[PDB]
């Protein structure tokens, strides 16, 4: 009689993304994805492999796409009618 | 047939017992006391919540209807005189004189030769009184004198605001701080208790305010009295500071951290205390809603961007006198005084000398979303860690709160001789030079900011030069802005002056821009220097008391 | 039988008093006597209010109960009203003065049950109900939450992607460029800690359940001239529609009577022992369930109390708040006994010698746990308090009574005395610091902080000589002359002793010979009286100066403790601070008492034999020298308050009583009870500074003298600006702009300022009427009592948060429902001004926008019964079973300008329930 | 010169609930009596105190903790206990002479 | 029904002792043997000083 109907369950995690051939580790406290790379790779065209968040999960970042990593990329994981945002940062194994 | 008189009151002393000699001392402490625990968050002694009507703090709290009242006073209109503010501000300052006065009543009936602390006792309740009076003064133009000891209630009645003229209520302001000068002891073992020297300059202050005239009906300046400089250079002599061992503090910081409670430059402040058997303590529970959002709540008396920006000074080492708020502060790029991170909690930088505290500008520090921008104050609060603090429904600390500082005194000289053009403009620059000196070596909690933040620090003194007069005024302006910032005078010094609406008009165009509350701002000439007489006190005291002029 | 026979008199029935199942008798005959008003919130204990002929005083004006002779201004919720025989309520200062000097505000006489004579007779009565939660205010869901905001933030012209609190709004605008908001969507959770996922919740269905109420009444009587004696047990209790609020009482009443000699030495007695035990709700929990944000869940991600976290609103979880209230239980004794002794030494002398004895005892333990609630938390703040009350009145009373029958004359004469003494005491301790914070180990002793002792002690003493001389001619002519000699510690010696004449006059015209013929007006009577009651219902240290050595130990909310306790040395304290005293009042040596002169009229009458019968009243009563507190010049300081004789109040009104019992040819026996009533309050003279601060009314304004006690002032609000042009053409007002209040221009100034105010309310109802309807049929009886009230305004707060956006202290706080059909351009057909983050207009200001019609009829209560036909009671040994279901605050009907719900209670006090109950009754 | 005071107050509360059968019979010469009861018991105390120092007038009427100027202290106990009986009793008699 | 009241003064000087009393017994036989309804109850109030 009180419920608005605007479906607030929405499970928005992020299990693991991978980058090519190459994994990101998740945060889940600053909502950050961090990917390595072996300080040579080309950062500016990666193709998203595989990306499982839950189940009706919905992510603005497709399957397949190639993307420039360069810069950190914000990505926006909705399910329902709610949402949650991470970035995704590349880096080149600096010591 | 003893049945009607057999039960009597409990747990109380009756009228007549109470002027018992015994009781004197007790009487003496409670007139003290009315001065720690007799403010409220609304309305606190250090008059911060009238303050805000300046150019140096926007009010905090979530909104423009979190204290809507004093929204109105901030921006200047919409003010009714049926304000519940206003009527409880009076009401708290003439409880204050008259637990003084009871006090007085009380010592006058007593033997001089068994109790040889009476005149000393009489010049502390005195010294009080005017300095409630001196605070009535400022807030309400026109006020009732209320300095008869020996006056029964049923007189009070018959008691107006204008039995005496401006200058008449002034002089009888400064007739209880002389007597106190007169009969105070020059040291005073016992701290909370003012001193020879404090006395001297709270009167050097009224004669300062009283110089400046407000003669006629409306509330402009009409000329400065050249007597009344001249007293006050006399009871400013640093020959009477050094006798009561006052003085500026070697570092800024130290006036307002709590480890360095009654230093040299405290000349006289309220004593709040901690663990003494009080529910909570005799805290501060007036800046109880000036601590930052981060300790929990209630986010109010934010300083704002405009003093910041005239903290900000110039790359040869002296405040920018026209271009200071063109642009926005920039912490890389721009020298800034080193007051300026004693006296405001920027974002990007510890707070209140904390490194596990660095304020950011997001809701973890601001209750308005942006509204009122998101520097802190760092004045009025302390330490979360120093358990100098206590929450009592209120974040409240026991750091004292100072009245008079030998920075004041020394700018009240300043401002004496100055005005008095003399020929003594050079003494003037020389106690400017001194307190920006001093300001410049108080860098010994910020030494390390200039490696981690790049933060550029640059003042230097004036050289002993001739100075034009309205030149060493406009220094001696800029000298108190930076000093005295967050610190509850830049209203009532902007009314002395008598450029308090010129000065309010162009921060209201000014910051309308950042701050959107002052969309609507104006200030009227001769209506809004001065709080309206309650409708309240005048329905009650009818044909008595006269509204001031403009309403 | 009118007891006085020649005042101002309501006889109430408790054959039907009983039947609505109310804790408190008084709550119980809420509409039923003309000239009284009875107020009560709806929680668990029957506690309510009552106001007789109107506002009468500016002090307490409860009225006294005298229960077996014995008077108490205790309310009654916490005595037995399960075994009362008889109520009549004394309105007249002629017929109540000789009940007492405390009679200026009404005597409501009670007369417990006693052992009718030669017949012994057990009555069982049981009783369970449930109560449920019917006003429930409409507060906006998550979705409706965000949308207002989202139409504040375009209406300002401000970003509404910038609120902050999660929300993302998708929108745009129409043809005619007004906003529209497509979708709105959510951050799930609210704080970047992830502990606070976003929820919809409903506070008001979280916090309140269906109450249970259980009822368990246990009498026996036995009477005989050989003696008499009742003896009742009475167990209730009650579960609050508000969680972890409820009520529990136990009762023991003995009465007893013995007739030594042959008619000489009667010697009773009336005791009652009652237990009441309660846990009451805390202070403004439906306003906290009102302002907290539906959108924080009850409980945050690891099982602990949800709270705001981040940009949210500052309010405290309700259901947390119930949940650590729940322990904060208080239990509580009171002792009501008498015993009088009669002495007959002839036929028509008689001195009766009473004693009375009202012992109240209170015990509670408040707790203080800590709680930790997003950003809300007391910095884990634990503490114990344990508070004790002690109340002892006692009474001792001398009555000479004389008779004489002189022909057709017949006298009366009654001398007596009074003696009152009561005194108060209570005692609390306070401690600190504990570790396993649980009522079972919060004890002073267990704690290991800081700890504080609070105790004070009062207490007052009446004296009283009074005389009552009745006569009557040919039953046809009545006279009564009493006079009273009053006395109170309350006074300086000179002004101790106060006298008070009254006199009443009846006359039955139906006994004159010159209308027996008119033989269907059954009865006809004609009364009048004029009389003086005292007033001293003050405090205790009223004429003294008093000066009190406070610490500063007592709780204060914001630091205004105006303690007397300096650091004088400067060491931030560590031991005992010198401390001193200070002024609490200022005394007054000439105070005296309040003269409170009442002049009534009446005519009863009585036709078709006793068939329609009923009462028409009016009265005038006008207290002078009214005892006030007069506040302080504002310069006099602290202490100023001081008591005067400075006050005059006037109350002009008219009662009328109907009633028409008659059977049917058919066998249906109706009853009809009608009632109506209507008074005008004045106050005629104040002392200045009362006028000046407004306490009594004017908002410290504009002076209430000459208007309704209580009477408001404000602005007048026409409507709402629609156009530009419309806010051009208006007289200006800061603020003003498209969607916003316009206030009228009362000087015609052509500016809004404070003075553009003008009585904009008025307490006073135009009339109040109650009607109770009874109908037997075949074993079946129907009751049915309504109650009405017309003419009556309410200042409304509910509507200031309900019709404003960002109108309270605090922004973002829930709002009402309503506040969705606010004014736009999109909405031209409205009347609730448009949507906005800033109050610019300052919209807070009093005004008619508040004042409401609070004009209502309301079935107060509806019972149906069936009565076990006597036969098969008879073959069980019952003499009389019966049983029924009841409904209590079923149906109510309100006006349509009343924005709100339930008039009644149109406030963020505690709800009303409606009471659906079934019950028994036994008569072996 | 210490001047203090006390204000202690204490609560006993025990309630017992007590039910009886009983039977009698006098077949003959034989009288005989058989009474089954059930009892419970409940007792809970207890008690607090409040101690306040530093007066001044140093007269019952003043001395209260309010009026105290000084040191504070709270002290508090409580406990109960509880007890369940069940008990049979019979009696009999032969010719009024053996019992 | 019984009222009483007792009063002591010590031999030692300001130590005393005063009780107050009253007692209320009663029963009922209703029907004709079955269902004795009775009560007996005491209230008292003792002030001391020891
Ligand atoms: O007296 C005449 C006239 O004056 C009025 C006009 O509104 O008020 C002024 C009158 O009231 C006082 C109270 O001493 O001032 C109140 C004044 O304070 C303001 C602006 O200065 O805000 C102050 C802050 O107080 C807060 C604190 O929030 C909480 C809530 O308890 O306190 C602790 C601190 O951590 C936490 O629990 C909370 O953060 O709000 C308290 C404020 O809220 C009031 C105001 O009506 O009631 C609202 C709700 O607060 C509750 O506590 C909720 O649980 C409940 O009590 C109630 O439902 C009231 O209780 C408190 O005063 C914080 O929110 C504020 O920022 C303004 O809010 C307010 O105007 C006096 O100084 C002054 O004389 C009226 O009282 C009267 O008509
Ligand atoms: O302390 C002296 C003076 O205070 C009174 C009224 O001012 O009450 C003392 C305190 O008890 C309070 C608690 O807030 O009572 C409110 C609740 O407690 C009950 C107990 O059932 O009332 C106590 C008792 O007093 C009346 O309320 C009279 O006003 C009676 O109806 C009742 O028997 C309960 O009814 C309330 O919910 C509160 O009144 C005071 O703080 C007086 O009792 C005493 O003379
Ligand atoms: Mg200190
Ligand atoms: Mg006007």
């Amino acid at each position: 009689d009180f419920k608005s109907g605007l479906r607030l369950d929405g499970d928005v995690w992020v299990n693991s993304i991978r980058l090519d051939e190459y994994a990101g580790t998740v945060d889940y406290q600053n909502k950050a994805i961090v990917v390595g790379v072996p300080y040579d790779y080309d950062i500016t065209r990666m193709v998203v492999t595989e990306m499982n968040l839950s189940e009706g999960a919905k992510a603005s970042i497709a399957i397949g796409e190639t993307i420039d990593f360069s810069l950190p990329v914000s990505l926006t994981v909705k399910n329902g009618d709610v949402q949650m945002s991470y970035t995704i940062t590349v880096k080149r194994d600096e010591a | 047939d003893d049945f009607l008189d057999r039960q009597v009151p409990q747990g109380i002393v009756t009228g007549d017992q109470i002027a018992s000699p015994e009781y004197v001392d007790n009487l003496v402490i409670s007139a003290y006391a009315i001065w720690a625990t007799g403010d409220d968050i609304n309305s606190s002694f250090s008059l911060w919540n009238y303050d805000v009507r300046s150019d140096d703090c926007y009010k905090g709290g979530s909104g423009t209807e979190d204290g809507g009242v004093f929204n109105a006073l901030e921006i200047s209109k919409g003010i009714n005189t049926t304000d519940w503010n206003i009527n409880d501000i009076w009401k708290r300052l003439y409880q204050c004189i008259t637990r003084a006065n009871t006090a007085l009543q009380s010592l006058d009936q007593m033997d001089e030769k068994t109790y040889p602390l009476k005149n000393q006792r009489i010049a502390e309740m005195r010294f009080l009184r005017g300095h409630a009076h001196f605070m009535l003064k400022q807030l309400f133009k026109k006020i009732v004198i209320v300095n008869d000891e020996n006056m029964e209630p049923d007189a009070y009645n018959e008691l107006s605001n204008t039995t005496y003229t401006n200058d008449e209520q002034w002089q009888k302001i400064a007739d209880d701080f002389q007597f106190a000068y007169d009969n105070l002891p020059e040291v005073q073992i016992e701290k909370g208790r003012p001193a020879q020297a404090a006395a001297a300059a709270y009167l050097a202050k009224t004669y300062l305010y009283k110089a400046y005239r407000q003669d006629g009906a409306d509330n402009a300046l009409t000329g400065i009295n050249e007597e009344d400089l001249k007293q006050v250079v006399k009871y400013t002599d640093p020959l009477i500071m050094a006798k009561g061992g006052y003085g500026l503090e070697t570092d800024y910081s130290m006036n307002f951290l709590p480890q360095y409670e009654n230093g040299a430059e405290s000349v006289w402040a309220i004593q709040y205390s901690i663990n003494d058997g009080t529910y909570n303590g005799n805290l501060n529970w007036g800046m109880g809603l000036t601590t930052p959002q981060i300790l929990g709540c209630c986010d109010f008396h934010k300083p704002s961007q405009n003093l910041v920006n005239a903290f900000k000074t110039d790359s040869q080492g002296k405040p920018l006198f026209s271009t200071y708020d063109n642009e926005n502060y920039e912490v890389a790029t721009d020298n800034v005084d080193p007051r300026l991170f004693h006296t405001v909690g920027m974002p990007g930088f510890p707070y209140k000398y904390n490194e596990g505290y660095i304020i950011q500008k997001n809701d973890d520090w601001s209750r308005s979303k942006g509204l009122y921008g998101y520097y802190v104050s760092l004045k009025e609060n302390v330490d979360p860690d120093c358990d100098c603090l206590k929450k009592g429904s209120y974040w409240a600390s026991s750091l004292n709160h100072i009245v008079i500082r030998y920075a004041d005194v020394l700018l009240m000289r300043a401002e004496a001789l100055i005005q008095l053009n003399d020929g003594r403009i050079t003494d003037a620059i020389s106690l400017i030079n001194e307190v920006r000196s001093r300001a410049a070596g108080s860098t010994m909690l910020i030494f390390n900011y200039k490696e981690d933040y790049g933060v550029n620090f640059k003042v230097t003194p004036y050289d002993l030069k001739a100075y034009a007069q309205d030149e060493a005024m406009k220094m001696l302006k800029w000298e108190r802005r930076v000093e005295f910032g967050m610190e509850s005078s830049r209203f009532f010094d902007l009314v002395r002056w008598g450029e308090a609406k010129d000065v309010i008009n162009a921060y209201y165009v000014t910051e309308a821009s950042r701050c959107s509350i002052y969309k609507n701002a104006g200030f009227t000439e001769n209506k809004n220097e001065y709080l309206p007489v309650p409708f309240e006190q005048i329905s009650a005291s009818n044909g008595n008391y006269t509204q001031n002029f403009g309403w | 039988r009118k007891a006085d026979l020649t005042g101002a008199v309501s006889v109430v029935k408790v054959d039907e008093i009983q039947k609505q199942g109310e804790n408190n008798p008084v709550k119980a005959l809420q509409g039923r006597v003309p000239g009284m008003n009875i107020t009560a919130d709806g929680n668990p204990s029957g506690s309510a209010t009552v106001r007789i002929r109107g506002i009468g005083t500016l002090n307490n004006n409860d009225p006294l109960y005298i229960i077996d002779g014995v008077p108490t201004k205790a309310g009654m919720h916490e005595l037995n009203g399960n075994d009362i025989e008889s109520i009549q309520v004394l309105k007249d200062a002629a017929s109540a003065s000789i009940y007492g000097s405390r009679a200026a505000n009404g005597v409501i006489i009670i007369t417990t049950k006693q052992g009718k004579k030669g017949q012994i007779k057990i009555n069982f009565d049981a009783s369970v109900s449930a109560s449920m939660y019917q006003s429930k205010m409409n507060v906006l869901n998550t979705e409706q939450y965000g949308r207002a905001m989202w139409q504040a933030y375009v209406n300002d012209g401000e970003n509404p992607n910038g609120n902050a609190l999660g929300y993302a709004y998708n929108w745009g605008y129409n043809a005619d460029g007004n906003p529209v908001l497509y979708g709105m969507t959510l951050s799930k959770y609210l704080d970047s800690k992830n502990t606070m996922p976003v929820a919809d919740t409903d506070w008001f269905d979280e916090i309140t359940r269906t109450g249970v109420i259980q009822q368990y009444n246990l009498s026996v009587s036995n009477g005989s001239e050989k003696g008499s004696s009742f003896f009742s047990l009475g167990y209730y209790k009650n579960l609050g529609v508000i969680k972890d609020t409820d009520f529990d009482r136990f009762s023991a009443r003995m009465n007893s009577d013995y007739k030594l000699i042959d008619d000489i030495l009667t010697i009773g007695q009336h005791f009652t022992l009652n237990r009441t035990s309660e846990v009451q709700a805390p202070g403004g929990i439906i306003e906290t369930a009102l302002d907290i944000p539906s959108a924080i869940p009850v409980y945050a991600s690891d099982g602990s109390w949800g709270g705001p976290v981040g940009g949210w609103p500052d309010r405290r979880n309700p259901r947390a708040v119930l949940e650590y209230n729940k322990d904060n239980r208080y239990t509580y004794w009171r002792m009501f006994g008498d015993a009088y002794v009669n002495l007959t030494p002839f036929k028509g002398f008689n001195l009766r010698s009473t004693f009375g004895l009202d012992y109240a005892n209170k015990q509670a333990r408040y707790f203080t746990y800590p709680y930790q609630e997003g950003t809300q938390t007391n910095n884990g703040k634990s503490a114990v308090e344990a508070k004790q009350e002690h109340w002892t009145k006692w009474m001792w009373n001398a009555i000479a009574t004389y008779q004489l029958e002189v022909g057709k004359h017949r006298g009366d004469v009654m001398i007596g005395m009074e003696l009152n003494r009561e005194d108060d005491s209570h005692f609390s301790g306070y401690k600190e610091d504990f570790s396993i914070l649980t009522p079972d180990y919060m004890w002073p002793d267990a704690g290991s902080g800081t700890a504080q002792a609070y105790g004070a002690g009062e207490g007052y003493s009446l004296v009283s000589f009074f005389g009552k001389m009745n006569y009557s001619y040919a039953d046809r002519y009545l006279l009564s002359l009493t006079l009273r000699r009053d006395g109170s510690s309350r006074f300086g010696k000179n002004h101790r002793y106060a006298t008070f004449p009254s006199v009443s006059l009846g006359w039955r015209i139906t006994q004159e010979n010159f209308m027996k013929e008119l033989t269907w007006l059954d009865d006809l009577k004609l009364r009048a009286s004029w009389g003086q009651t005292g007033n001293q219902e003050i405090s205790n240290l009223a004429r003294y100066t008093i000066y009190a050595p406070n610490y500063g130990t007592t709780d204060s909310f914001g630091g205004q403790s105006y303690g007397t306790a300096y650091d004088i040395t400067g060491s931030n304290g560590g031991g005992v601070l010198p401390s001193g005293f200070k002024r609490n009042q200022i005394g007054n040596d000439n105070i005296k008492w309040e003269t409170t002169t009442q002049t009534n009229v009446g005519i009863d009458f009585s036709l078709f034999k006793q068939s329609l019968y009923g009462s028409l009243e009016y009265y005038y009563k006008k207290a002078t020298d009214i005892l006030t507190e007069m506040a302080g010049v504002g310069v006099l300081g602290e202490g100023g308050s001081r008591w005067i004789n400075s006050g005059a109040m006037k109350n002009q009104g008219f009662e009328f009583n109907l009633g028409y019992r008659n059977k049917t040819a058919f066998g249906l026996t109706y009853d009809l009870n009608g009632n109506i009533s209507t008074y005008r309050n004045e106050i005629l003279e104040l002392p200045e500074t009362v006028a000046a601060n407004g306490k009594f009314g004017g908002n410290g304004v504009k002076s209430v003298v000459g208007h309704t006690y209580g009477a408001q002032v404000g602005y007048i609000a026409d409507g709402i600006f629609k156009s530009q042009d419309e806010v051009d053409n208006h007289a200006t007002q800061e603020g003003a702009a498209v969607g916003r209040i316009r206030y009228r221009d009362i000087d015609h100034n052509g500016v809004i300022d404070e003075r553009d105010q003008n009585w904009i309310y008025d307490p006073t109802p135009s009339f109040s009427y109650g009607l109770n309807i009874y109908l037997e049929y075949k074993n079946f009886d129907l009751t049915m009592f309504w109650q009405g009230v017309q003419g009556v305004d309410i200042i409304s707060d509910v509507k200031k948060k309900s019709d404003f956006w960002s109108a309270s202290n605090v922004g973002f706080l829930n709002k009402g429902t309503r506040l969705l059909n606010a004014w736009s351009p999109t909405n031209p057909n409205s009347d609730i001004p448009a949507l906005t983050r800033s109050d610019t207009n300052n919209e807070q200001r009093v005004s008619t926008y508040f004042v409401e019609n609070g004009s209502f009829l309301k079935l107060r209560n509806i019972q149906l019964g069936y009565t076990v036909p006597a036969v098969i009671s008879k073959k069980m040994r019952m003499d009389r079973l019966r049983f029924y279901c009841s409904a209590q605050n079923l149906l109510t009907i309100k006006s349509k300008n009343f924005t709100g719900e339930d008039p009644e209670n149109p406030n963020f006090s505690y709800p009303i329930p409606v009471n659906i109950t079934f019950g028994l009754n036994i008569g072996f």
